[PDB]
C-alpha cells in the first residue's frame, strides 16, 4: 500500500505527498494538492484594471505584497509608464519588509519547532521564549511596516500605480529607521541561529539553480535578466521560450521543467547564483559560512533565508537613508491607462514570481501567473523521492516526517502554486 | 460619586421560575450604605448590567417600602436576557438607580384604582397594586385585571388566585382573562370585555393601563365609552434604551410639537399626551 | 464687555503666545476643500477663512469614540477611564458651532451632569470667529448667527486686523497677559466692523421666516415628498455624524482574548442605521427608510425650551456632505410650500 | 477550556495568518484548547466533536462540500470567518461556469479530484455568527472570540464603514473625487482603512444585511458621476458576487 499524508501542516496549503513502493523501493513521488482551484489567471479576464489589480494579491498572504508590487510593475509597463525613484524606493522598501516577514515567519513558526522537536509553536512559549520572542520582534517589525507603507499586513491595498494614496510623515521614517537599527542584531541573532542548525545528507547532489540578475550595483530582489548555474541569460519577457509549463494529473497545481529537467528556486538559489554583488554584515557571514551554503544540500535554503534576511535589512536602511533626501514627496502620479503589454518577473521571498498582462482599453484582457511554490515543486518531487529512496525500509512514521523536513526546507506556498 | 453612569453591586437572593419564557429574580445591594438608602416610586425602571455583555431596562415589581429587596421580571428573548436567565441566586450584577417617573401614586389617595395589565406590563401595575395593597386604608376599592394570550403565560397567576379569597373580603376584585385559549378553564374575553364589570365608581376612579399598545386603542375607547374620567387614565410605553439619563436618544417618542423622551417624560403618560402626539402606539 | 484690537501683524504672535497656555485647535487644510479641527503645531498652517468643519467642535467635549469604563468579569467592577485634560483653546468655533455647543450643554448637563462632558467643558476656551455665509449656512433662519456667552475672546474680523471681544472671564486674563500685542478701538474700526457685518447679513442666500416649521410639519407627515427622498437616500447616517448637535450614541461591550478583562466602549450612531430603534422580536418603532428619513427630519426641526432654539443650528453640514445632495433647507421649505405651493 | 477548530478550505490562509499575527493568541492557549489549526498544530485531530467551528476558505471542491457537511455534524455553533467563507469571497467573483474557467486555465488537463463552483458556505450549511472582513480585522476577532468565551455571542453589524469614516474625520472620497467607494454599504470594522489610506472601498467586508443595503441610491449616485450601469455593477459584486439582491436592486434603478 502507497504511503500518503493527509494533510502536510506547517504549509501554506492543505493536501499531502503519496509515496508507492515496490520490490525496488521507492518507485514514484505523488504530490497531492486537494486546494481547489481559484482561477485568477481567469476570474478577472475582462474586467477593469483597478479592480482586477486589487485582487491579485489575494492568492496568498504570506507576501501578498509582493503580488501587489509585482502586478504594479506590470501594470506600470503595460501602460509604459515609471515612477520617480522615490516612489521605487518606497516600494522597495515594502517589498523589504514584506519579505523579511515572510522569511522569518516560515523560518520561525514553520520549521523551528521541528528541528526543537515541538509539533506547535504554542509548545515553546516557554521553553524556547528567547527564540520565540526574538521571532515575534521580526514579525512584528514586518508587520508595522507594512501597516505604514501598505496599510494593511495581509491582502495590501494602499499600493497604487503612480505612488500611494498617502505617505507617512518625517517622524514616522526615521522611526522606521530606528527600528531597522535595533532589529539588525536580532537578525544577526537569527542568522547565527539558523548557522548553528545542522542539515541532512541524505539527499545531496547535484541542483539546478535559477534566480534573476539584480537591477543595481548590488543584491536585490528586483531584476531583468533570468540567470542560472550554468550561466544561461535571457529577458524578463522571454521567460515562456525556455521555462516551459504542463499540467500534470495528480495535483491542482501546475508543472514546470527547465530544459527537460526539473528545476530548484529559492533563497539559496539565487545567493549561490548572485551573491558576488552582497555587501555589509551579511556579505562577511556569507565569505565565512561558504562551506555550509554549498549549491548540494537543499537545506541551505534556510540559511540563504536568514543570511537575506540581514541583508535586505540592511539594505532597507539604506533605501530609507536615501529616500529621506527626496522630501517632500508628491502622494501618487496619475496616468491614463493605455493599452499595451507588459510582464514582471521580480524575485520572491520564495523564488522567481512571473506575472504577465494585456490590457486592452482599461480592461485586463489577458493574464498568466507562474509562482515559484510551481517553479520549485518540479524538484521538491525529486528531492523526496531521493531522501524516500534511503528510508522506504524505516519506520513510516519517520519517512513522513523527514519527507515533511524536506518540503518544508523547499518553502513552499501551496496556494500560490493554485493560482 | 457624581458619575451619572456609575453602577452599583447586587446580588441575586432567589430564582424563581415564573413561566416558561419569564423568570422572577429577587435582588439585595451588597452594599448596606446603599441597601439602608434606596428607594424608588412605583413604576420606576432599573438598568441591569451583565459585566460584559451589556445593559437592559427592567421595571420595578416590588413594593417601595421593602427596603433593600426588588424583584425583576426577566423574559428570554435576546442576547443579554438569554445570558441573565443563566445567572443562579449568589451571583452578581451591576443595577443603576431607578430612573423615569412612576405611576402618580402620592396624588392617589382614597379613590378607586382600575389596575389594568395586559401582556407583559404586568410588572409595574404589579408594584403598584403590590404598593396600595401595603397601604390599603389610603385607597378605596381596586380591581387588577391581568391578562394573557397563551393560557399558561398569565403571570402571577398563582399569587393572584392564592389571595382571591383576602381581596374579595377587601373589597378587591382581581380579575384573570385569557384572550386566545377557549380550552383553558377560566375566564375567556379581552380586556375591555372585562372593565365592563368594574366595580369602581367612574366619577372618582383613577386607571393605570401596562401591556401592549395595540390594545391601548380599544381600552381607551371602552373607557371612555363609560364614562370614566380621561383626566385620570396614566399607561406605560417602552422604547430602545441605553443610557436612562436622557443622553442616548433612542428612546424619543412624538412629534415635532412634542418630542419626549421616555426615561424623562416617562415611562408612565398620561391619556391626553396618548392622543395629543400621534405615534406614541 | 471690552473691545481689544488685533492688528493683523500681531495675529499670528497672539497665536503663539495663547499656545503658551495649552494645546490649540484649529481648522486644518485636511483636503482640497475639507475642513477639519486639527491640532496645531505650526501657526501659519491655519486658515482662518474657512467655510465648515468636516467634524463639529463637539469630538473635543463629545468625543467621537470613548471608553467609558474598563471591567473585571472576576469580581465584577467597572473602572471609569477619565483622565486629566490641561486646558485646551479651541480657536476658530463658528457662531452656530459655538449654538451647538450650548445645546450640548443643555442637553448633558442638565437634571444629570456626564462627567465625561463635564470635565472637559470647564476645561476648554472657546475662541468665536465671524463667518462668512457661502451657499449652504443658513444660521440666520434657526438664529444662530451671533452669540452673547459661551465664548471667553471673540474674533471679529476687521480690514486692518482683528476686533476681540472678550465677554468672559480668562479672555481678560490673557488679553491682559498679551496686552503689548494689542491695542484700543475707535469709531474708525467700529463703522468698518459694522459695515461688515452689514455685508454679512446681506450675503445669506435664505432670507425668510421659519417659524410655524414645528407645527405644519405634523399635518403633512405623510407627504409623498417624504418617499421620494428616502427613495434617494442612502442610509449612512452622514448628516448624524458631522451633526453639531446629534446626542445619539451606541454603546458596546467589548472583552479580551482572556476572557476576564474588558472595555466599554461609547461612539455616534445615526438613526439611518437599523438598530437605533429596534427592540425585541424584530420590532422597529421606525422600520422603512422613510419612516426614519422623517424621525431624523422631527426631531432635528424639535424645540429646546431652556434656551428657545431649534435643535438644528442651520451650519449646513447636512446638506453640504450628503453624497446623494439631499438638501435639507430644499426640502423643509418645500413642506412650506415654497417650491410646489399646490395647496 | 472551549474547543476551537480552523478549518481550511481553498483560501489565502489570510485569516488564519492574522489570527497568528496577533499577540493576544498567547493569551488564548491558557482559556481554550485547539482541536483543529493544522498550519499551526501538528497534532490535530481533524475529526473530533468541538464546540466552536471556525470555517476559512469558500466550497470549490466536493471533498470541501463532504468536509463542511462533516463539519456541521461535528460542531454546535459553526462561525463562518472572512468574505470568502460567509459570501464566497473573491473567488465566485466570475459568473462563467466552471468548464469555461477550466477550458481557459487549465486547458484539456485533467486532474485525479473532481473540482467544483466556488460558492458561499452558507449554501450548504447553517452558520450562525459571521466575523467579516478579507482579512477579518482583530477588533473583530477580539471581539468575536471573547464574546463567545464569556458564553454569549457577537452580534451582526449594520453599520456602514461610513461610520467609522466620519468618526476618524478622514475625507470623504465620494463627495470630493467621485471614484467608487462602496463604504455606504458595506460593514464597518475595519475603521475606514481605505477612504483613510485615500483609496475607495472595494466591499472589503461584504453587503449589510438585514435588507439595508440600498443599492439603489448608491447606484443612482455612482450614475450621476457618470459611470456606466455595468460598470457600477461590476464595481459591485466583487466580493458580493453571489448575492441575488445586488442586480435586481441595479436593475431596478436602471430600468
Ligand atoms: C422602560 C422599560 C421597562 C421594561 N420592563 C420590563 C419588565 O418589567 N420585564 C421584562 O421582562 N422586560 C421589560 N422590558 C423589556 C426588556 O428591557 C427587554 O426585553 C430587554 O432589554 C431585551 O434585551 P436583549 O439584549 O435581550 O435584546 P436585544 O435585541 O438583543 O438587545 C437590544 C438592546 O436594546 C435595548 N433595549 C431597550 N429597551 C428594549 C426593549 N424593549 N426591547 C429590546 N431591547 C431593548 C437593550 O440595551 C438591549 O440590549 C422593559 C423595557 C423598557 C424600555
Ligand atoms: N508566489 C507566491 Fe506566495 Ni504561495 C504569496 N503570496 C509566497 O509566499
Ligand atoms: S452657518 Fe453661520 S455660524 Fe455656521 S459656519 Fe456658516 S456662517 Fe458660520
Ligand atoms: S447623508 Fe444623505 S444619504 Fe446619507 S443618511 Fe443622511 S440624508 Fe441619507
Ligand atoms: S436626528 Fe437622529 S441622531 Fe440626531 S439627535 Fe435626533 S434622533 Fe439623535
Ligand atoms: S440638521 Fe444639518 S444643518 Fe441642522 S445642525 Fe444638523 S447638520 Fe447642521
Ligand atoms: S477572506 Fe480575504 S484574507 Fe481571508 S482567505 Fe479569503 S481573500 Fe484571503
Ligand atoms: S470616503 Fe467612502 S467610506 Fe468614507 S464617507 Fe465617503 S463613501 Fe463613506
Ligand atoms: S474600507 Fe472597504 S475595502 Fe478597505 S478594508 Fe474596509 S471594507 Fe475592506
Ligand atoms: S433614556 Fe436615553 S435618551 Fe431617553
Amino acid at each position: 500500500l502507497p504511503i500518503t499524508i493527509d494533510h502536510i501542516a506547517r504549509v501554506e496549503g492543505k493536501g499531502g505527498v503519496e509515496i508507492i513502493i515496490g520490490d525496488d523501493g521507492v518507485k514514484e513521488v505523488k504530490l497531492n494538492i486537494i486546494e481547489g482551484p481559484r482561477f485568477f489567471e481567469a476570474i478577472t479576464i475582462g474586467k477593469k484594471l483597478e479592480e482586477a489589480l486589487a485582487i491579485y494579491p489575494r492568492i496568498c498572504s504570506f507576501c501578498s505584497a509582493a503580488h501587489k508590487l509585482t502586478a504594479l510593475e506590470a501594470a506600470e509597463k503595460a501602460v509604459g509608464f515609471v515612477p520617480r525613484e522615490e516612489i521605487q524606493a518606497l516600494r522597495e522598501v515594502l517589498y523589504i519588509g514584506d519579505m523579511i516577514e515572510s522569511h522569518a515567519l516560515h523560518l520561525y513558526l514553520l520549521v523551528l519547532p521541528d528541528y526543537r522537536g515541538y509539533s506547535s509553536p504554542l509548545k515553546m512559549v516557554n521553553e524556547y521564549k528567547r527564540e520565540i520572542e526574538i521571532a515575534l520582534k521580526l514579525k512584528n517589525l514586518g508587520t508595522w511596516m507594512m501597516d505604514i507603507l501598505g496599510s494593511r499586513a495581509i491582502h495590501q491595498e494602499n499600493a497604487v500605480l503612480g505612488g500611494f494614496g498617502k505617505l507617512p510623515e518625517k517622524s514616522v521614517l526615521e522611526k522606521m529607521k530606528a527600528e531597522l537599527r535595533e532589529a539588525l542584531p536580532l537578525a544577526e541573532y537569527t542568522f547565527e541561529l539558523f548557522a548553528k542548525l545542522e542539515q541532512y545528507s541524505e539527499v545531496e547532489g547535484p541542483i539546478t539553480h535559477l534566480a534573476v540578475k539584480p537591477r543595481g550595483d548590488a543584491y536585490g530582489i528586483y531584476g531583468d535578466y533570468i540567470k542560472a548555474s550554468d550561466g544561461e541569460e535571457f529577458p524578463s519577457e522571454k521567460y515562456r521560450d525556455y521555462i516551459k509549463e504542463f499540467v500534470v494529473e495528480h495535483s491542482f497545481a501546475k508543472h514546470s521543467h527547465y530544459k527537460g529537467r526539473p528545476f530548484m528556486v529559492g533563497a539559496i538559489s539565487r545567493v549561490i547564483n548572485n551573491a558576488d554583488l552582497l555587501y555589509g554584515k551579511a556579505k562577511e557571514l556569507y565569505e565565512a559560512n561558504k562551506d555550509l551554503l554549498k549549491g548540494t544540500n537543499p537545506f541551505a535554503n534556510n540559511l540563504a533565508q536568514a543570511l537575506e534576511i540581514v541583508y535586505f535589512i540592511e539594505r532597507a536602511i539604506d533605501l530609507l537613508d536615501e529616500a529621506l533626501a527626496k522630501w517632500p514627496i508628491k502622494p501618487r502620479d496619475e496616468v491614463e491607462i493605455k493599452d499595451g503589454f507588459g510582464v514582471s518577473t521580480t524575485e520572491a521571498p520564495r523564488g522567481i514570481l512571473v506575472y504577465a498582462l494585456k490590457v486592452e482599453n482599461g480592461r485586463v484582457s489577458y493574464a498568466d501567473i507562474i509562482t515559484p511554490t510551481a517553479f520549485n515543486l518540479a524538484m521538491m518531487e525529486e528531492h523526496v523521492r531521493m531522501m524516500a529512496e534511503k528510508h522506504y525500509n524505516d519506520d513510516p512514521e519517520r519517512l513522513k516526517i523527514l519527507a515533511e523536513m524536506v518540503v518544508r526546507a523547499y518553502d513552499p506556498c501551496i496556494s500560490c502554486s493554485v493560482h | 460619586n457624581d458619575n451619572p453612569y456609575a453602577l452599583h453591586r447586587v446580588k441575586v437572593l432567589k430564582v424563581y421560575s415564573l413561566t416558561e419564557t419569564e423568570k422572577l429574580f429577587l435582588f439585595r445591594f451588597e452594599d448596606p450604605e446603599l441597601a439602608e438608602k434606596w428607594t424608588f416610586k412605583p413604576g420606576q425602571f432599573v438598568q441591569l448590567t451583565i459585566p460584559g455583555v451589556g445593559e437592559v431596562p427592567i421595571s420595578i415589581c416590588s413594593s417601595p417600602m421593602r427596603k433593600g429587596f426588588f424583584e425583576l421580571c426577566i423574559r428570554k428573548a435576546g442576547r443579554v436576557t438569554t445570558v441573565v436567565h443563566r445567572l443562579k441566586p449568589g451571583d452578581t450584577v451591576l443595577v443603576r438607580g431607578p430612573y423615569g417617573n412612576g405611576f402618580p401614586v402620592d396624588e392617589w389617595e382614597g379613590m378607586d384604582l382600575l389596575l389594568i395589565a395586559a401582556g407583559l406590563g404586568t410588572a409595574p401595575l404589579r408594584s403598584v397594586f403590590l404598593y396600595a395593597m401595603d397601604n390599603r386604608w389610603k385607597y378605596g376599592n381596586i380591581t387588577f385585571i391581568n391578562t394573557a394570550r397563551y393560557g399558561k403565560d398569565l403571570l402571577f397567576y398563582k399569587e393572584l388566585e392564592a389571595m382571591k379569597d383576602l381581596a374579595e373580603a377587601e373589597n378587591v376584585k382581581i380579575i384573570q382573562s385569557v384572550t386566545r385559549d377557549p380550552n383553558w378553564p377560566g375566564l375567556k374575553g379581552r380586556p375591555q370585555q372585562f372593565i365592563v364589570e368594574a366595580n369602581t365608581n367612574p366619577k372618582n376612579t383613577a386607571v393605570a393601563i401596562c401591556g401592549p399598545p395595540r390594545m391601548y386603542k380599544s381600552v381607551f375607547e371602552a373607557l371612555i365609552n363609560y364614562g370614566y374620567r380621561p383626566e385620570n387614565i396614566f399607561v406605560t410605553l417602552e422604547r430602545r434604551m441605553k443610557c436612562g439619563i436622557g443622553k442616548c436618544g433612542h428612546c424619543n417618542v412624538g412629534t415635532s410639537t412634542s418630542w419626549k423622551y421616555i426615561c424623562k417624560d416617562g415611562p408612565v403618560f398620561t391619556y391626553f399626551d396618548i392622543v395629543s402626539t400621534p405615534g406614541l402606539l | 464687555m471690552r473691545y481689544v484690537k488685533l492688528p493683523k501683524e500681531n495675529t499670528y504672535e497672539f497665536l503663539e503666545r495663547l499656545k503658551d497656555w495649552g494645546k490649540l485647535y484649529a481648522p486644518v487644510k485636511i483636503s482640497d476643500k475639507f475642513y477639519d479641527f486639527r491640532e496645531i503645531d505650526d501657526v501659519r498652517k491655519i486658515e482662518f477663512h474657512y467655510n465648515r468643519t468636516i467634524m463639529p467642535p463637539k469630538k473635543f467635549f463629545f468625543k467621537p469614540r470613548e471608553k467609558l469604563f474598563e471591567f473585571d468579569i472576576s469580581k465584577p467592577e467597572y473602572r471609569e477611564v477619565i483622565e486629566e485634560v490641561e486646558p485646551f483653546i479651541i480657536f476658530g468655533v463658528h457662531a452656530c458651532d459655538i449654538y451647538g455647543l450650548k445645546i450640548l450643554d443643555t442637553v448633558y448637563l442638565d437634571e444629570f451632569p456626564d462627567k465625561y462632558y463635564k470635565v472637559r467643558r470647564e476645561k476648554g476656551i472657546i475662541i468665536g470667529i465671524s463667518c462668512m455665509p457661502d451657499e449652504y449656512c443658513f444660521c440666520n433662519l434657526r438664529e444662530t448667527d451671533f452669540a452673547d456667552d459661551g465664548f471667553d475672546l471673540f474674533f471679529h474680523e476687521l480690514p486692518d486686523g482683528w476686533l476681540v471681544r472678550v465677554g468672559t472671564p480668562t479672555g481678560h486674563r490673557l488679553v491682559d497677559k498679551n496686552i503689548k500685542l494689542f491695542e484700543e478701538v475707535t469709531d474708525k474700526d467700529i463703522c468698518a466692523f459694522r459695515d461688515f457685518e452689514k455685508r454679512r447679513q446681506q450675503a445669506f442666500k435664505y432670507h425668510e421666516d421659519w417659524g410655524n416649521l414645528r407645527y405644519l410639519l405634523e399635518l403633512e407627515m405623510e407627504h409623498p415628498m417624504w418617499d421620494e427622498e428616502a427613495d434617494k437616500c442612502l442610509a449612512c447616517g452622514i448628516c448624524n455624524t458631522t451633526c453639531p448637535t446629534c446626542r445619539c450614541y451606541e454603546v458596546q461591550d467589548i472583552v479580551n482574548l482572556d476572557g476576564v478583562t474588558g472595555y466599554r466602549e461609547r461612539r455616534w450612531d445615526s438613526c439611518q442605521f437599523r438598530s437605533h430603534g429596534l427592540v425585541a422580536g424584530g420590532h422597529n418603532f421606525r422600520p422603512t427608510k422613510k419612516d426614519r428619513f422623517r424621525n431624523r427630519y422631527l426631531c432635528k426641526n424639535a424645540y429646546n425650551e431652556k434656551l428657545g432654539l431649534s435643535y438644528c443650528v442651520g451650519c449646513g453640514r447636512c446638506t453640504a456632505f450628503c453624497p446623494a445632495n439631499i438638501s435639507f433647507v430644499g426640502n423643509l421649505r418645500r413642506i412650506l410650500g415654497l417650491e410646489e405651493n399646490k395647496c | 477550556k472551549v474547543r476551537i477548530g480552523f478549518y481550511a478550505l481553498t483560501s489565502c490562509y489570510g485569516c488564519q495568518l492574522q489570527l497568528a499575527m496577533m499577540d493576544e493568541l498567547l493569551q488564548l492557549i491558557p482559556n481554550a484548547e485547539i482541536v483543529c489549526w493544522f498550519m499551526i498544530d501538528r497534532d490535530s485531530i481533524e475529526d473530533e466533536k468541538v464546540d466552536i467551528a471556525f470555517i476559512e476558505g469558500s466550497v470549490s471542491t466536493e471533498e470541501e462540500v463532504e468536509l463542511v457537511k462533516k463539519i456541521r455534524e461535528n460542531a454546535k455553533i459553526v462561525v463562518a470567518v472572512g468574505a470568502c467563507a460567509v459570501q464566497g469571497g473573491v473567488q465566485s467573483w466570475s459568473e462563467k461556469p466552471l468548464e469555461e474557467l477550466w477550458k481557459k486555465v487549465y486547458g484539456d488537463a485533467k486532474v485525479k479530484f473532481q473540482p467544483k463552483k466556488a460558492e458561499p458556505v452558507s449554501k450548504y450549511i447553517k452558520v450562525d455568527y459571521n466575523i467579516y472582513g478579507c482579512p477579518p480585522e482583530k477588533k473583530d476577532f477580539l471581539y468575536a472570540l471573547g464574546t463567545f468565551l464569556i458564553g454569549s455571542w457577537p452580534e451582526d453589524i449594520d453599520y456602514p464603514v461610513c461610520l467609522e469614516c466620519r468618526l476618524n474625520g478622514h475625507p470623504c472620497i465620494l463627495l470630493e473625487k467621485g471614484e467608487p467607494c462602496l463604504g455606504p454599504v458595506t460593514r464597518a470594522g475595519c475603521n475606514a482603512r481605505c477612504p483613510g489610506f485615500g483609496v475607495a472601498c472595494i466591499g472589503c467586508r461584504g453587503a449589510i444585511g438585514y435588507d439595508v443595503a440600498w443599492f439603489d441610491s448608491l447606484a443612482k449616485v455612482f450614475k450621476e458621476k457618470g459611470m456606466t450601469k455595468e460598470e457600477i455593477i461590476e464595481r459591485m459584486k466583487m466580493f458580493n458576487g453571489h448575492d441575488e439582491r445586488v442586480e435586481k436592486m441595479v436593475e431596478k434603478i436602471f430600468s
